[PDB]
């Protein structure tokens, strides 16, 4: 079935965020297995669903991005129906499909900042191309259902998109991600 | 260490038991 937007995550000084829902479980459900998906878009980062998983989608330059774990080569439910991924990079953990038309892109960029599905921000330090630290650890649980999340810089441009934890004993320390540039070379 | 993907159950508020 497609991947459904059911919520969307509205960013902002310093960087803020809060979140909407805009579908229940059962209108997923049969969006999923309809593709047609006629609701208005919003924001920067959308919060999608397929009927087993959801987890976080950012869009950067017209091209609203995910990672495969998540996604996998489904489509994205639209207003004409599903949408194909526009690009799908299985080794690098990403795939894109063209962002919907009211969705606002955010544009590529080292304290960084991740936002969470909560929609809290949490500053990142990075710490080479495809890895950051938390500068103030927090449960792994706390970042349950992020992945596909965006990092900032503190202008609020596009750094990469959020994929794995590093964890010790329950306690998040680094995210994994994905750089903008692999967005690039992805791109050609 | 160990390397946890993110993923959460179905829907904009997964449920949980
Ligand atoms: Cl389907
Ligand atoms: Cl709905």
């Amino acid at each position: 079935g497609s991947v459904v937007i059911v919520g969307r995550i509205i960013l902002s000084g310093p960087i803020t965020a809060y979140s909407q829902q805009t579908r229940g479980l059962l209108g997923c459900i049969i969006t999923s297995l309809t593709g047609r998906d006629r609701n208005q878009v919003e924001g920067e980062v959308q919060v999608v669903s397929t009927a087993t998983q959801s987890f976080l989608a950012t869009c950067v330059n017209g091209v609203c991005w995910t990672v495969y774990h998540g996604a996998g080569s489904k489509t994205l439910a639209g207003p004409k129906g599903p949408i194909t991924q526009m690009y799908t990079n299985v080794d690098q953990d990403l795939v894109g499909w063209q962002a919907p038309p009211g969705a606002r892109s955010l544009t590529p960029c080292s304290d960084l900042y991740l936002v969470t599905r909560h929609a809290d921000v949490i500053p990142v330090r990075r710490r080479g191309d495809s890895r950051g630290s938390l500068l103030s650890p927090r449960p792994v649980s706390y970042l349950k259902g992020s992945s596909g999340g965006p990092l900032l810089c503190p202008s609020g441009h596009a750094v990469g998109i959020f994929r794995a934890a590093v964890c010790t004993r329950g306690v998040a320390k680094a995210v994994d991600f994905v750089p903008v540039e692999s967005m690039e070379t992805t791109m050609r | 260490d160990e390397l946890v993907y993110l993923l959460d159950g179905p829907g904009y508020d997964p449920i949980h038991s």
